[PDB]
């Protein structure tokens, strides 16, 4: 075993263990005994003052282990900008790889996990790792020389196939057509067995300002008002001629006729939001966000970006059948969306702005919640603008 | 007897010492008496007698025979931290129906447990003399009153638990501090000999149980509670009658009450809150006023019910019903079948800035939801005083992700509703108000008004304001002055807001005297324009 520790000065994670169903604490219960014996963890003395939050996901439980604290204090250790090209990628879940490597003994201690007893019943039980946990950022790493040599083969036999590992996730990109794509997949799956995402059509969609056969006085305030906040973001956009026609005290409902200069302001502010603003890079030594507007009725709007108005990527998402009398739901869902494109792209997940109440979302996340790793997050406040000025964005011509 | 039961490896903090400090002199009448008892210790194994190899200690007391007393909060400064002795209590609600129950009060079996040797001679202290060199010791089991030790006791039990717990399924065993809570649903005979089984057992690792004469017997006495075999109840309320009130009586009181609040129904403490006020010391007698001495008598009255609920039968239903019993307030009782209470609630009226009924109501939901799942680990079916089509109304369009787990409408008055909802469009035919409002944000002199396109106008001068208050009054004029349906612009921000939360209470007088407004109009346009 090599030797980790935390961060200089860092002190283990002590994150206290959140109410689980019992139904989820059975399967954990049973789970965790099923390892213990397998030796990968071992129950643990009070002595052990650290913990991690874990719980079960998803026709089978599986452990999913909370490490994002972890990760964080856990001593530091490339990506491939051509799988954000590839026409499709395919995501797999390697997290079992880990299981057979061993960590270090002085690293243990600070895996320790909980299991929650309904009504404290019972105080809980104590556990930790003995072997590379899944969802932990040291695991990927540690075992990296291993991975690699287990891939070379598969890679250097198709050199026209990108392969990116993100914590638990390998996320396997060509550009063969679907069926010869997933014969693909499993010749890789067989070869790991012994031991649907599709970017070029993640197309950036513009803001679209409305057209009407005749205007009226709320009609030309309610678009004054989001051109010019839009105004942060494009400076060339201009309300002057616009402002001039909402001279007066009209009814809000009187139609107003367009004076020609008003015309062609509106035309030169249709033509600066056709493209993305300008000088917009990323930047590694920052971090991504991602906000998230409830726009309702199953729409949701969100916006990546480092620097506020300078959006990397801007899309919608709308919810997933069988999801309907759930926000809680489909936000998870498209929060999961956008980290995974996240990492597709950039190699890393953004820290999330959701439009929901912190105690709403910590009660129901998990739920719902499918990929081995989680994302950073914090709860806000959605400026009204920003909502109207992204359900402006555009849509397929019928669809798609 | 002490336990053949391996230690538990304790630390010091990071790089910290054991304690230094002096023992507090005693009279020859105190040290006589812990010179006994420590010698009682010494021959049970508890403690050893050490030298002066210990430049360690810590100061020993005498109170009431005498009892002694060693002060650890130095060592438990010192000491490492340990996984948080099980934070969260067992509540009654959460209980399921057993048979049969025995209490095991594994009392001193803190003194039951020994001491991680490498750590004992941090423990050391010393017995006084009458001057001369004093009696040292240090401790060989966990001592009383030292941080870890609660910790490593129940860590301790568990182990010697374990394989019991592993032989007898069907039956239950629930740690709490000192004492074990026992049940079944076997036949008597059986659960009894099973205690007997668990006590041997016990004892079996220097653990002893108790005697005939401290094993407690039912009901129980469970925070407040007692615990009925088939049904639990409340330890009766004593509102102490008297003719002189001191400010600490009436919060004591307070206190008392509010807790009340929670199991019986209709307590009040408005009146008696108010006695609170301006209040100068907690010594100073506050004459009852009239209101306030009914108030005390309708709930002496109220105390003097039989407030009982059910235990918990996982075959059956969860349910829990809601009622809002005032603006902010919201009541709520958890029962399987109908009347049968497992627990009940309010919540105390919260003071937002700005909200509406349906999100509180959410809110209480998510509260009962959590509450729920640490009790029973499953989420009830809801029973709300709110229709589907209110509920589907308001959540497909709010800002916010909300959501309620599933859920029934009970028309059980009063109703949750939407007291008003902002037009999607501008309203033709009714007046448009241009509403604005300007001040001085330090003379704190301002003048609001609004200029509608049907030529009526106005602007009312305000002194002591700010720029937002005017902006908002120059709204509340144009919905004074307008009919039941008036469109209105406004450049205000906390404008946008209303518009995007319609809340129907806030912090602001203000907004209330807006929203009573809205409320009241039949219809309302709200459309926001950037200023300048
Ligand atoms: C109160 C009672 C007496 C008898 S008996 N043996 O006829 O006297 C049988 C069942 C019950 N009660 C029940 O059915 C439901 O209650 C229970 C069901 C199972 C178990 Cl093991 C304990 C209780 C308790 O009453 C109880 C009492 C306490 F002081 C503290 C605690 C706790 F562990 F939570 F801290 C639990």
């Amino acid at each position: 075993t090599v030797p980790v520790k935390l961060k200089p000065g860092m002190d283990g994670p002590k994150v206290k263990q959140w109410p689980l169903t019992e139904e989820k604490i059975k399967a954990l219960v049973e789970i965790c005994t099923e390892m213990e014996k397998e030796g990968k963890i071992s129950k643990i003395g009070p002595e052990n003052p650290y913990n991690t939050p874990v719980f079960a996901i998803k026709t089978k439980w599986r452990k999913l282990v909370d490490f994002r604290e972890l990760n964080k204090r856990t001593q530091d250790f490339p990506h491939p900008a051509g799988l954000k090209k590839n026409k499709s990628v395919t995501v797999l879940d390697v997290g079992d790889a880990y299981f057979s490597v061993p960590l270090d003994e002085d690293f243990r201690k600070y895996t320790a996990f909980t299991i929650p007893s309904i009504n404290n019943e019972t105080p809980g039980i104590r556990y930790q790792y003995n072997v590379l946990p899944q969802g932990w950022k040291g695991s990927p790493a540690i075992f990296q020389s291993s991975m690699t040599k287990i891939l070379e083969p598969f890679r250097k036999q198709n050199p026209d196939i990108v392969i990116y590992q993100y914590m638990d996730d390998l996320y396997v990109g060509s550009d063969l057509e679907i069926g010869q794509h997933r014969t693909k997949i499993e010749e890789l799956r067989q070869h790991l067995l012994r031991w649907e995402l599709h970017p070029d059509k993640w197309t950036v969609q513009p803001i679209v300002l409305p057209e009407k056969d005749s205007w009226t006085v709320n009609d030309i305030q309610k678009l004054v008002g989001k051109l010019n906040w839009a105004s942060q973001i494009y400076p060339g956009i201009k309300v002057r001629q616009l402002c001039k026609l909402l001279r007066g005290t009209k009814a809000l409902t009187e139609v107003i006729p367009l004076t020609e200069e008003a015309e062609l302001e509106l035309a030169e502010n249709r033509e600066i939001l056709k493209e993305p603003v300008h000088g917009v890079y990323y930047d590694p030594s920052k971090d991504l966000i991602a906000e998230i507007q409830k726009q309702g009725q199953g729409q949701w709007t969100y916006q990546i970006y480092q620097e506020p108005f300078k959006n990397l990527k801007t899309g919608k998402y709308a919810r997933m059948r069988g999801a309907h009398t759930n926000d809680v739901k489909q936000l998870t869902e498209a929060v999961q969306k956008i980290t995974t494109e996240s990492i597709v792209i950039w190699g890393k997940t953004p820290k999330f702005k959701l439009p929901i109440q912190k105690e709403t979302w910590e009660t129901w996340w998990t739920e719902y919640w499918q990929a081995t790793w989680i994302p950073e997050w914090e709860f806000v406040n959605t400026p009204p603008l920003v909502k109207l000025w992204y359900q402006l964005e555009k849509e397929p011509i019928v669809g798609a | 007897p002490i336990s053949p039961i391996e230690t538990v490896p304790v630390k010091l903090k990071p790089g910290m010492d054991g304690p230094k400090v002096k023992q507090w002199p005693l009279t020859e009448e105190k040290i006589k008496a812990l010179v006994e008892i420590c010698t009682e210790m010494e021959k049970e194994g508890k403690i050893s007698k050490i030298g002066p190899e210990n430049p360690y200690n810590t100061p020993v007391f005498a109170i009431k025979k005498w009892r002694k007393l060693v002060d650890f909060r130095e060592l438990n400064k010192r000491t490492q931290d340990f996984w948080e002795v099980q934070l969260g209590i067992p509540h009654p609600a959460g209980l399921k129906k057993n048979k049969s129950v025995t209490v095991l009060d594994v009392g001193d079996a803190y003194f039951s447990v020994p001491l991680d040797e490498d750590f004992r001679k941090y423990t050391a202290f010393t017995i006084p003399s009458i001057e001369t060199p004093g009696i040292r010791y240090q401790y060989n089991v966990l001592p009383q009153g030292w941080k870890g030790s609660p910790a490593i006791f129940q860590s301790s039990m568990t182990k010697i638990l374990e394989p019991f717990r592993k032989q007898n399924p069907d039956i239950v065993i629930y740690q709490y501090m000192d004492d074990l809570y026992v049940g079944s649903d076997l036949e008597i005979g059986q659960h009894r000999t099973k205690i007997e089984e668990l006590r041997q057992h016990l004892l079996r690792w220097g653990l002893t149980t108790p005697d005939k004469k401290h094993q407690k017997e039912p009901p129980f006495l469970w925070m407040g509670y007692e615990l009925h075999p088939d049904k639990w109840t409340v330890q009766p309320i004593v509102l102490p009658e008297k003719d002189s009130w001191t400010v600490n009586d009436i919060q004591k009181l307070v206190g008392k009450l509010n807790w009340a609040s929670q199991i019986y129904p209709g307590i009040k403490v408005r009146q008696l809150c108010k006695l609170l006020r301006g209040t100068k010391a907690l010594t100073e007698v506050i004459p009852l006023t009239e209101e306030a001495e009914l108030e005390l008598a309708e709930n002496r009255e109220i105390l003097k019910e039989p407030v009982h609920g059910v235990y918990y039968d996982p075959s059956k239903d969860l349910i829990a019903e809601i009622q809002k019993q005032g603006q902010g307030q919201w009541t709520y009782q958890i029962y399987q079948e109908p009347f049968k209470n497992l627990k009940t609630g309010k919540y105390a009226r919260m003071r937002g800035a700005h909200t509406n009924d349906v999100k509180q109501l959410t809110e209480a939901v998510q509260k009962i939801t959590t509450e729920s799942i640490v009790i029973w680990g499953k989420t009830p079916k809801f029973k709300l005083p709110i229709q589907k089509e209110t509920w589907e109304t308001w959540w497909t369009e709010y800002w916010q992700a909300t959501w309620i787990p599933e859920w029934e409408f009970v028309n059980t008055p009063p109703l949750v509703k939407l007291w008003y909802q902002l037009e999607k469009e501008p309203i033709v035919g009714a007046e448009t108000f241009y509403v604005d409002g300007a001040a001085n944000r330090e003379t704190k002199l301002g003048k609001a008004g609004y200029v509608t396109n049907r030529g009526r106008q106005k602007v009312v001068t305000l002194t002591d304001t700010t720029n937002q208050k005017t902006e908002l009054q120059a709204i509340y004029l144009a919905l004074q002055d307008s009919g039941l349906e008036v469109n209105i612009v406004t450049d205000s921000q906390y404008a946008l807001g209303i518009i995007q939360a319609q809340p129907d209470q806030s912090e602001s007088e203000l907004v209330n005297q807006i929203i009573e407004q809205l409320i009241k109009k039949e219809k309302v346009y709200l459309a926001w324009v950037p200023a300048h």
